[PDB]
């Protein structure tokens, strides 16, 4: 989401571009600000649920010990899913 | 036995309250609240005015011969009204053993010098004085060490800011280092770490 | 030998501080109130000394917090509250002190939640 | 009352002390400005002596008088000799930080400051 | 010039603030009767000398210290403030 | 009112002030001390430069992490001076040459020039615009410099009205070209002087008090539309002045008279180098002409600037000349100079 | 306008419905050119030609206490008296009371979350609001 302003400026992730009349503009003269292209939010939508059998499992990064902290997640409810606090990947039941 | 623990001696412990009690009763002049901890360090506390005989006496008796200066430190406690105790840690070489002789201090209470027992305490003394401000009486020089020459102030103090009341850098219309008063780009954040749980009953304040 | 010194204890003239920051200042004595988040209290039970807060204003750079200035971190503890008026005193600083603030004594039981004829009858468990 | 003395069995005495270190530094300016090439008249330095005594007038402790007459023998010690520099002795004069206005109105202008 | 208001200050405990508290009880509802869009303000506290001000048209304010007063002495001096 | 310009501080370093401001003539003798007064305050300050990076380093400090942007540009070339103003507030103009070049002329400096930054600056819309100007200028004058500085003045003010026009006189400080320059006659044995120095009056202003005025001139609400006299007290008669010169610098003091026309010469000679010259016909003019009285103009103390007196000053300047045996000599035994009214 | 702040932004006092008077302290400094009331009131009055006699806080500290000496007293809790002075004086007048019933402003929790200034600009009132009402 690397959507520009008509100031011109690349807005980030946190969408942060300054405004027209801020002066700090100058400092990227002859010069640009670093903003990275690939945005987390996207690429984590770009993603797909992971189904399973049971409605409590388990999320690790999936290296174990190079991911994040084992957590359980619940799967009882149906009109949504479950969704990890340190990853952001997605669980069902059927 | 247990291996996580640090072992653990009594000849010690009863060695130095032995010669506590040695010291308390040949020195009674002068000594206060000698004490003995669980890690054995001994450690004697003293009125301002035995310094020097104390210390002459720890270093030129027979059976105390702590003939060599360690350290020479000092604690600002604001609480006590007598801020800053001061501490002495010698050695002996004979016995293989240390002591810690303390007294107290005020800003307007100072004390005698050591130079006359140890000359080790001179620079300790003028160390003291820069960092506290504890005067020393019949000193040599006594000048500070560790601070700029024109500095006010007694940085270790509790109460002195720990980035200080004054800032350097040069300024091209007076070709000078001058000296500007403080502005930080980044605030020192202090940090609220302390938890609000009895960790060691052992050291219980009662009200 | 000994002197008769009447006046106020003062040291502001040893302390190297400028005059502003002594006149200028206020002071905070108090028990800080406990986090209602934590149920313990050892966090209270030391009087402590507090200087009055001033400008902090965002850098034009990165967006820091900036000061101008150096009492902002500044705490002291004192194991009563005379300690510390005398400490203010002697350096020079006008201090508003905050009493000491114990929760009252209460008066539980675990059998007034099974009352006949009391409204202390909870109806959960 | 009833407290130790330093030097000084009472403020007189003090007073004394205080003359002779005056006078160290009255006999002393006109050898800073011209060892250290200093850029300023010599009348100007011993009115800058007499504002940093002035600066403590106000007290009456004579222990306090004391330790003010012995940092002043320090700092005469540190300029007799060439230990500190030009730097230093024209910290004194604040020859770069603009005057705190001591008015209401303009600290109101600039600045939430009292 | 006129009068806009007077204020009552007094202690409920201390005894040289006794003659202020007679005084109301006796007179301030007649003064009220007599002075009705006139205010006249009584605030007390533990322990303060008792006063009383006034204050005409600009901030023109003027004490006297009623300190271990009766209470016909303070109705005069009353009287000569309103005068 | 953006909320990134609002002043925030104790005016100091690491501060706000709200005076997002182009230097442009930053490189040289008058803007680092415009750039060192911006800097101690806390403000941003562009610097357009065509300098190698080298002689741009003793600005590289003074001033906080990012309140110094610096980037280059071209008289030239039109388009990197918006790239400049876009962004500020107030534009200081503080271009000009002591001696015309094969490239840059006189009108190409002093004219060309400003009009084109305030062109670029009414077309951005800032807010202020500070340009300097000399005392003596008038179009009715000797010099070349002062001629087009006259058409300059008055070109600005034509296109970039609620502009500032600040006049100073001969400004001394430590690396000027006028206190040095009658200093550095000793190498020859004797200085010239038209009618030996008298018909000629000066009064000379230190750099920090002009600078302090150009940095008043973009916070005062007023100064506006109007120019300014940064003369400076204590008019001095040239002979007097180089006596005083030549006291302070120990060395010796042989005057003798020399006219117009032969010291002119002399100045083109040696205006004949392709570095920085010594003298030159427009120097030696601009140096035997008087001072204009200001007593219709406001000048520092209407702006908030005490002006410092040559004779507290001199001595910062002209030690470096003094040899041994006559360095380690204070300010007390020089006899000041003698002053006019006139 | 004359911008002021608020009272996480200045030392103030502030009467509860007891009668205590309770300091706060400041915590931020207020934004922009934002000042406190007090000091606005005191800048006017030497711009014109009152100049009123305090210039700090502390004074006008001592100033309330010259009018009202219960606002200096912090957390000191102050016991009134001369009721019955208020009901002789009460009873003389006589205005009848309407044949209307009395209803509160604030009836439902719906009334609660806005009724100042800093909770009327606020999201989350807003949101509690929008869920009550939904
Ligand atoms: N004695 C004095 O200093 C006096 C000065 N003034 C006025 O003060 C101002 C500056 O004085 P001063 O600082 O002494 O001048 P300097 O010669 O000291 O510096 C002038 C600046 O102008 C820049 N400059 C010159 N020509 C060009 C050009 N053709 N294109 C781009 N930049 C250019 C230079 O940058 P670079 O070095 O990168 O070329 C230099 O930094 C002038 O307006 C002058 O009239 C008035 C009276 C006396
Ligand atoms: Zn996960």
């Amino acid at each position: 989401g690397v959507q520009v302003s008509p100031s011109g400026e690349k807005i980030t992730h946190t969408g942060q571009v300054y405004d027209e009349k801020d002066y700090r503009r100058v400092r990227f003269v002859d010069r640009q600000k670093e903003v990275n292209e690939n945005f987390a939010i996207d690429l984590i939508a770009q993603q797909p649920v992971n189904e399973v059998e049971h409605r409590i499992i388990a999320c690790d990064g999936g290296g174990g010990a190079l991911g994040h902290p084992k957590v359980y997640i619940n799967l009882d409810k149906e009109t949504k899913t479950g969704t990890c606090g340190y990853c952001g990947l997605q669980f069902k039941q059927h | 036995k247990r291996p996580t623990v640090r072992p653990r001696s009594d000849v010690t412990h009863k060695q130095l309250s032995a010669f506590g009690e040695y010291v308390a009763e040949i020195l009674p002049k002068y000594v206060q609240q000698v004490q003995v901890s669980c890690l054995d360090e001994l450690e004697i506390c003293i009125h301002p005015d035995g310094v020097i005989p104390t210390l002459t006496f720890l270093r030129d008796h027979t059976n105390a011969q702590f003939k060599s200066l360690a350290d020479l430190t000092a604690v600002d406690v604001p609480t006590r009204q007598n801020r800053f105790e001061i501490v002495y840690n010698l050695l002996s070489l004979r016995f293989n053993s240390r002591i810690r002789v303390k007294t107290y201090a005020d800003e307007l209470t100072p004390i005698d010098s050591i130079v006359s027992v140890h000359i080790a305490a001179n620079w300790y003394e003028r160390e003291v004085w820069d960092m506290f401000g504890v005067f020393f009486f019949n000193h040599p020089d006594l000048r500070r060490i560790l601070t700029d020459y024109g500095f006010e102030g007694h940085p270790f103090r509790k109460d002195f800011p720990l980035t200080g009341y004054v800032e350097l850098r040069y300024d091209d219309e007076v070709k000078r280092v001058v000296a500007e008063p403080v502005e930080l780009a980044q605030e020192f954040r202090k940090f609220d770490l302390n938890s609000p749980w009895e960790a060691f009953p052992a050291y219980r304040q009662p009200p | 030998q000994l002197i008769t010194v009447d006046e106020k204890l003062d040291i502001t003239t040893l302390t190297g501080v400028p005059e502003e920051h002594i006149k200028t200042r206020k002071v905070r004595i108090f028990v800080p109130a406990r986090n209602n988040m934590q149920s313990g209290v050892n966090n209270t039970k030391k009087w402590k000394m507090e200087f009055d807060t001033r400008e902090r204003w965002e850098n034009p750079l990165m967006g820091w917090a900036s000061t101008a200035d150096p009492l902002s971190n500044m705490v002291l503890t004192f194991s009563a509250k005379e300690d510390a008026i005398a400490f203010a005193e002697k350096n020079g600083w006008s201090y508003d002190v905050e009493e000491k603030k114990v929760p009252k004594p209460k008066s539980k039981s675990y059998g007034a939640n099974f009352s006949w004829n009391k409204r202390t009858r909870v109806s959960t468990k | 009352t009833s407290v130790k003395p330093i030097f000084s069995r009472d403020l007189n005495e003090a007073k004394r002390r205080v003359r002779e270190l005056y006078r160290a530094w009255y006999r002393e300016v006109p050898n800073t400005v011209h060892l250290m090439q200093l850029d300023i008249t010599v009348k100007q330095g011993r009115d800058k002596v007499r504002e940093m005594f002035m600066k403590n007038a106000h007290v009456t402790d004579p222990r306090v008088v004391d330790l003010l007459v012995i940092k002043g023998k320090m700092e005469l010690q540190e300029t007799i000799k060439v230990w500190k520099q030009r730097t230093h002795v024209m910290r004194f004069f604040h020859e770069t930080e603009t005057p705190r206005p001591k008015d209401f109105l303009s600290k109101f202008y600039m600045g939430h400051d009292p | 010039l006129g009068l806009r208001e007077i204020r009552v200050h007094l202690c409920q405990r201390s005894p040289g603030s006794q003659g202020v508290r007679d005084f109301i009880v006796q007179r301030y509802v007649e003064l009220k009767k007599a002075h009705p869009n006139l205010p006249i303000l009584i605030r007390e506290c533990s322990e303060v000398q008792p006063k009383l001000w006034a204050r005409y048209a600009f901030g023109q304010e003027k004490t006297v210290s009623l300190n271990n007063l009766s209470a016909d002495e303070v109705t005069r001096a009353m009287q000569n403030v309103l005068s | 009112l953006h909320h990134a310009v609002i002043p925030h501080g104790k005016g100091g370093r690491s501060s706000v002030s709200g005076v997002v401001a182009t230097v442009f003539g930053a490189t040289g003798f008058l803007g680092r001390y415009v750039v060192n007064h911006l800097g101690r305050m806390g403000s941003q300050v562009i610097i357009p430069y065509r300098c190698d990076v080298y002689d741009i380093m003793h600005l590289r400090l003074m001033g906080d992490l990012g309140q110094l942007t610096f980037l280059e540009w071209d008289a030239r070339d039109k388009d990197s001076i918006r790239k400049a103003v876009q962004h500020s507030n107030v534009v200081i103009n503080l271009i000009g040459r002591e001696w015309e070049t094969r490239n840059f002329d006189f009108e190409d400096v002093f004219v060309n020039i400003p009009r084109a930054i305030a062109q670029a600056s009414k077309e951005a819309g800032v807010e202020r615009f500070i340009h300097v100007s000399h005392l003596n200028a008038s179009m009715k004058s000797s010099s070349k410099s002062l001629r087009s500085k006259a058409v300059g003045e008055k070109e600005v003010r034509s296109v970039f009205p609620e502009a500032i026009i600040i006049r100073p006189s001969d400004i001394f400080g430590r690396e000027d070209r006028f206190l040095n320059h009658f200093a550095n006659y000793r190498w020859f044995l004797a200085v010239p002087l038209v009618s030996l120095g008298f018909k000629t009056v000066k009064q000379p202003v230190y750099v920090a008090d002009v600078s302090k005025g150009i940095v008043n001139a973009t916070k005062d609400p007023d100064a506006v539309g109007k120019t300014f006299a940064f003369t400076g007290p204590n008019r001095y008669l040239l002979f007097h002045l180089v006596k005083y010169i030549f006291g302070m610098t120990h060395r010796t003091f042989i005057p003798y008279p020399l006219p117009l026309f032969v010291y002119s010469w002399i100045g083109k000679l040696f205006g004949l180098s392709p570095f920085e010259p010594w003298t030159t016909k427009d120097k030696v003019e601009r140096i035997h002409i008087s001072d204009v009285m200001p007593t219709d103009l406001p000048g520092l103390e209407d702006l908030g600037v005490q002006p410092t007196p040559l004779e507290l000053k001199s001595i910062e300047v002209l030690r470096r000349h003094r040899t041994y045996r006559w360095l380690s000599s204070e300010i007390e035994e020089t006899k000041p100079a003698k002053t006019v009214n006139y | 306008i004359l911008p002021g702040a608020a009272y996480t932004e200045k030392s103030a006092t502030y009467v509860n419905t007891e009668g205590r008077a309770q300091q706060t302290k400041v915590a931020v400094t207020p934004p922009g050119l934002a000042r406190e009331d007090w000091k606005i009131i005191r800048a006017l009055s030497e711009i014109a030609g009152i100049t009123l006699p305090y210039d700090t806080l502390d004074q006008v500290r001592n100033r309330l206490e010259e009018v009202s000496p219960n606002l200096v007293r912090y957390d000191d809790i102050e016991e009134t008296n001369y009721f019955q002075q208020a009901s002789e004086l009460a009873k003389l007048v006589n205005q009848e009371v309407l044949a209307d019933p009395l209803v509160p402003p604030q009836l439902t929790i719906k009334d609660f979350y806005m009724t100042d200034s800093i909770s009327r600009a606020s999201q989350t009132m807003a949101k509690c609001v929008k869920a009550v009402t939904e």
